[PDB]
C-alpha cells in the first residue's frame, strides 16, 4: 500500500519534544546570561 | 548444542558475567535514587553490605560496573554472536575463549581495590585523583579484550568474504563490521591515556599526570563508548526485534547507512564533555558541537526506520488507522515490549543530548542532575531494557531450556517497573538539574542544602522504591531461567528469529558503496586526526604532571 | 505491496534528511548567534595558561585572599580565586556589581568546579591550568557557588558564596 504515518506520527512527536527541550533550555540560557 | 556451538556456551559466560555484574552494580541504585530524595538509606547498606565505606565507593561499583562491565560483555555476546550465526560460521574458538578469560581475569583484578575503598574515583577516574595500581591494570586487562573482540570478527568477515569473492557483506555482520571498526578508533584515546599515564603513575614510575590531555585522550574515547554500548541493541532492534512485532525489517540500505554514521561519526566529537574544560579553542569546541549535531543523524534515521517496521508489522498483525497499529503487537511477549519501551525512553533521552549537545547551551546543564536524568534514559533503560527483555529469546536459544508462562509474566512485570520506574527517576533528575542540583553527591547528608527542590525529590524517592522491587524481582526471574532442571529435545537447533529484509534493485548501486569498509575506516581515522590532531599535538609539547590525591 | 514500499519507505527517508538538517542547522544558527554576543564571556579560555598547584596559594595572584580583585579595564575586574579540597578562597568572594568581572581559577589538589548557581558560570577548573570566564552581574545579591564535579569525601559539602556588592 502507501504512506507510513504512524512512523511519521512518532517522527512527530520526537520532533516537538525535542524542539520543547532545546528552545526551552535556549530560554533559561538567556534567564542566566 | 555445546560440541557444535561452543560458540554458544562461550557466548553465554560473556552473558552471566555480564548479568552478574549488573546486578552487584545496581544493588546502589535504590540507595542513590533515595539521596537523590534527601531520604539517607546508607547507615541500611552500610550495615546491610559491610564492606561499604561511602556513598562514592558506591556509584564508583554502580558506574563502573553497570556502564563498563554489563554493558561491555553485553556488547561482546551480541557482537559476536548474531554475525556468527548469520554466516553459520564458527569464530576462532581460541581467541573467542581468550577475550572471556581476559574479561574475568579483568575484573577481578578491578575489584579486589575497588571492594576494599582503594580506588573510590568513579567510572571516570579522573586524574590527579589516584587510586591503586591494581584499578588500573585491572581495567586495561578488561579493555584491550575487546580488541580480541575486535580480531575474532574481523576474521568472520574475511573469512566470509573469501568463499564469496564479490557479494555484498551480509547485514547483521556489516553491522559487527562496522561497530568493532568504530570500536577500534575510538579505543585509542583511552588505551594511549592508560599505557602512557595512568600505569607508569601507579605502579611508582612517574609522579604526575596531566588532567588537561588525560580528560582529553579519555573523552576521545567516552563519548564513542556510548554508541558501543547502544549499537548492540540497535542490532538488535533493527534485525530482531521486526520479525517478534510480527512484521518485516523495511530496508536493509538505511540499516547499514545508520551504521556506517556511526563509524564515520561516532569518534571526532569528545570536545562536548569539555565545553566546561580550561585550555581548549572555542573553534574547536564550536567545531566538535556540530558534528555532534550530525551524530544526532543516524539516530534520528532509525526512529522512523523502526518506527516504519513496527507500523508494518502493525499494519500486518492486524492493525487499524492513526493509532490502532499500537494495541495489534505483541504486547503479553517480553521481548517485544522491553525494547520498544526502551525506545519510548530514548525519545526524551535524545533531547536531553542536542540540547547538551550544543556549546553556549551546555552550561546550563553540565554536572547537574540532569546529565544522569539524560543518560538513564539512554543505557540504564533502552540498552537495558533491550538487554533485559531479550533473555527470552537468547537465553532458550543458548541453553534449549524453554521459557514458562509463570517466568513470562515475572519478566513482564521486571519490565514494566524497570521502565516507568526510569521513567520517573527522569523526571526528578532532569528537573534538579535544571533547579541546579549537582550531580555525583551525597546531597541527603546535607539536609537543608536544596530546599528548593522538594517536589522532584518526590519522584526521586518514588523511583527508588519501585525500582528496588523491579530489580528483586528481576534477580528472582533471571536465576529462574537459568536453574530450572528443563531440557529440550529441539529448540535449541530453533535459530535467532532474524527478520525478513525488504530490499530490491536501487539497494544494488547504494549498498555496494558502503560495502567499502575500507575507505570508509580510513575517512574515519582521517577524520580523527582532523579533530583531536592539532589540539593533542598543542598539548603534548605544553605537558603540565601535577601530584596526586587519594581523598577518601 | 512488498516492492510499492521499498521506494515510499526512501521518499520520506530522504525527506526527514532535509528537515533533520535543516533543523540542525537553525541549532547551528542560534549556537553561532550567542557567539557573538555577550553571553559568549562563560566560554573558558583557549590560551594554554599553566601554574604550579604545589605553590599556587604561597606565591603569586594566589597566594593572599585580599589582593584576589584588582583592576583591570574601564569597567572591568579581575578576580582570581581557588577552588580546593573543600571550600573555595576567598570565601566570600566580594564584586561590584555591573561589571566585566573576569575570574582566573585553579586548583591546588584535584578537579573541582566552579558553578555559579544562577548564571552560566559553569566552568571545570584544573589542578596546573587556569579557567579563565567573563560574567556580568546585572542584578546585584548573594550568589552561591556549588563543586559539581566530584572531588573526594567532602564534595556534597564544597559551597561558596559570591557577593556582589552595588
Ligand atoms: C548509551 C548511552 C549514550 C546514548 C547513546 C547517548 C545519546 C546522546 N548523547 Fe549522551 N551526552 C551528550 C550528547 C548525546 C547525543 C547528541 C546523543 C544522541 O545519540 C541522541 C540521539 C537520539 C535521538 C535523536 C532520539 C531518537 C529516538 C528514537 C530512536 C526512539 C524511536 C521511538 C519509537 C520508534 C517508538 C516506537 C513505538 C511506538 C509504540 C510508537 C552530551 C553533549 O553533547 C553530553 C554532555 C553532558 C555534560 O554536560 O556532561 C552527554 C552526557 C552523557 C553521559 C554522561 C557521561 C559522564 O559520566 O560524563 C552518558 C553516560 C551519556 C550516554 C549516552 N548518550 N551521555
Ligand atoms: C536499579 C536501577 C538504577 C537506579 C535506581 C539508578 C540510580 C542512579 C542514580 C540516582 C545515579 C546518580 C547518582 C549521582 O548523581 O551520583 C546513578 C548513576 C549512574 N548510573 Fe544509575 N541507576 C540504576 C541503574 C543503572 C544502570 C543499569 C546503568 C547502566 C547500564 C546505570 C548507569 C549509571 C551511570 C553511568 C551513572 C553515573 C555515575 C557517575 O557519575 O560516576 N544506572 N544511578
Ligand atoms: Cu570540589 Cu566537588
Ligand atoms: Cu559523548
Amino acid at each position: 500500500e502507501e504512506k507510513p504515518k504512524g512512523a511519521l506520527a512518532v517522527i512527530l512527536v520526537l520532533t516537538l519534544t525535542i524542539l520543547v527541550f532545546w528552545l526551552g533550555v535556549y530560554a533559561v540560557f538567556f534567564a542566566r546570561g | 548444542v555445546y560440541e557444535a556451538y561452543p560458540e554458544k556456551k562461550a557466548t553465554l559466560y560473556f552473558l552471566v558475567l555480564g548479568f552478574l555484574a549488573l546486578i552487584v552494580g545496581s544493588l546502589f541504585g535504590p540507595f542513590q535514587a533515595l539521596n537523590y530524595g534527601n531520604v539517607d538509606a546508607y547507615p541500611l547498606l552500610k550495615r546491610l553490605l559491610p564492606f561499604v565505606q561511602s556513598y562514592y565507593q558506591g556509584l564508583t561499583l554502580h558506574g563502573v560496573l553497570n556502564a563498563i562491565v554489563f554493558t561491555q560483555l553485553f556488547a561482546q555476546a551480541i557482537m559476536v554472536y548474531l554475525p556468527a550465526r548469520e554466516l553459520n560460521m564458527r569464530p576462532n574458538m581460541g581467541l573467542m575463549w581468550l577475550s572471556w578469560w581476559m574479561a574475568f581475569i579483568g575484573l577481578v583484578v578491578a575489584a579486589l581495590p575497588l571492594l576494599a575503598n582503594e580506588a573510590t574515583v568513579l567510572y571516570t577516574f579522573y586524574p590527579p585523583l589516584k587510586g591503586h595500581w591494581a584499578f588500573y591494570l585491572g581495567a586495561s586487562v578488561f579493555v584491550l579484550s575487546t580488541w580480541v573482540s575486535i580480531y575474532i570478527v574481523l576474521d568472520l568477515w574475511r573469512r566470509w568474504k573469501a568463499a564469496n569473492p564479490g557479494k555484498v557483506t551480509p547485514l547483521v555482520t556489516y553491522m559487527a563490521v562496522v561497530f568493532w571498526l568504530m570500536w577500534f578508533l575510538a579505543s585509542l584515546g583511552l588505551v594511549l591515556e592508560a599505557v602512557l599515564f595512568l600505569l607508569p603513575w601507579s605502579f611508582g614510575l612517574v609522579e604526575g599526570v596531566d588532567p588537561l590531555v588525560a580528560r582529553t585522550l579519555f573523552w576521545w574515547t567516552g563519548h564513542p563508548i556510548v554508541y558501543f554500548w547502544l549499537l548492540p541493541a540497535y542490532a538488535i532492534i533493527y534485525t530482531i526485534l521486526p520479525k517478534q512485532a510480527g512484521g518485516k525489517l523495511v530496508s536493509d540500505p538505511m540499516a547499514r547507512l545508520a551504521f556506517l554514521l556511526f563509524l564515520l561519526l561516532s569518534t571526532p566529537v569528545g570536545f562536548h564533555h569539555q565545553f566546561a574544560d580550561p585550555g581548549i579553542d572555542p573553534t574547536w569546541k564550536m567545531i566538535h558541537s556540530v558534528l555532534t549535531l550530525f551524530v544526532a543523524v543516524p539516530s534520528l534515521m532509525t526512529a522512523f526506520t523502526v518506527a516504519a517496521s513496527l507500523e508494518f508489522a502493525g499494519r500486518l498483525r492486524g492493525g487499524r488507522g492513526l493509532f490502532g497499529w499500537i494495541r495489534a503487537l505483541p504486547w503479553d511477549n517480553p521481548a517485544f515490549v522491553a525494547p520498544v519501551l526502551g525506545l519510548l525512553g530514548f525519545i526524551p533521552g535524545g533531547a536531553g543530548g542536542i540540547v547538551n549537545a550544543s556549546f553556549t547551551l551546555d552550561y546550563v546543564v553540565h554536572n547537574t542532575a540532569w546529565v544522569p536524568g539524560h543518560f538513564h534514559l539512554q543505557v540504564a533503560s533502552l540498552v537495558t531494557l533491550t538487554a533485559m527483555g531479550s533473555l527470552y529469546w537468547l537465553l532458550p536459544n543458548l541453553t534449549g531450556k524453554p521459557i514458562s508462562d509463570a517466568q513470562r509474566r515475572l519478566g513482564l512485570a521486571v519490565v514494566w517497573l524497570w521502565f516507568l520506574g526510569m521513567m520517573i527517576m527522569a523526571v526528578g533528575l532532569h528537573w534538579a538539574g535544571l533547579l541546579n542540583v549537582p550531580r555525583r553527591a551525597y546531597i541527603a547528608q546535607v539536609p537543608d542544602a536544596y530546599p528548593h527542590a522538594a517536589v522532584p525529590m518526590v519522584f526521586n524517592v518514588l523511583a527508588g522504591i519501585v525500582l528496588l522491587v523491579a530489580l528483586l524481582l528481576f534477580i528472582y526471574g533471571l536465576f529462574s531461567v537459568l536453574l530450572s532442571r528443563e531440557r529440550k529435545p529441539e529448540l535449541a537447533e530453533a535459530p535467532l528469529p532474524f527478520a525478513e529484509v525488504i530490499s530490491g534493485p536501487e539497494d544494488r548501486r547504494l549498498v555496494l558503496a558502503m560495502d567499502r569498509i575500507g575507505f570508509w575506516f580510513a575517512v574515519a581515522a582521517i577524520l580523527v586526526v582532523l579533530a583531536y590532531g592539532p589540539t593533542l599535538v598543542q598539548l603534548f609539547g605544553h605537558l603540565n604532571p601535577v601530584p596526586g590525591w587519594r581523598l577518601w | 505491496d512488498e516492492h510499492k514500499a521499498h521506494k515510499a519507505i526512501l521518499a520520506y527517508e530522504k525527506g526527514w534528511l532535509a528537515f533533520s538538517l535543516a533543523m540542525l542547522f537553525v541549532f547551528i544558527a542560534l549556537i553561532a548567534y550567542t557567539l557573538a554576543t555577550h553571553t559568549a564571556g562563560v566560554i573558558p579560555a583557549g590560551k594554554l595558561e599553566r601554574v604550579d598547584p604545589t605553590t599556587v596559594r604561597q606565591e603569586g595572584p594566589w597566594a593572599d585572599p585580599a589582593q584576589a580583585v584588582v583592576q583591570t579595564g574601564p569597567n572591568q575586574y579581575t578576580v582570581y580565586v581557588l577552588a580546593f579540597a573543600f571550600g573555595y578562597q576567598p570565601n566570600p568572594i566580594e564584586v561590584p556589581q555591573g561589571a566585566e568581572i573576569v575570574f582566573k581559577i585553579t586548583s591546588p589538589d584535584v578537579i573541582h568546579g566552579f558553578h555559579v548557581e544562577g548564571t552560566n558560570i559553569n566552568v571545570e577548573v584544573l589542578p596546573g591550568e587556569v579557567s579563565t570566564v567573563r560574567y556580568t552581574f546585572k542584578r546585584p545579591g548573594e550568589y552561591r557557588i556549588i563543586c559539581n564535579q566530584y572531588c573526594g569525601l567532602g564534595h556534597q559539602n564544597m559551597f561558596g558564596t559570591i557577593v556582589v556588592k552595588e
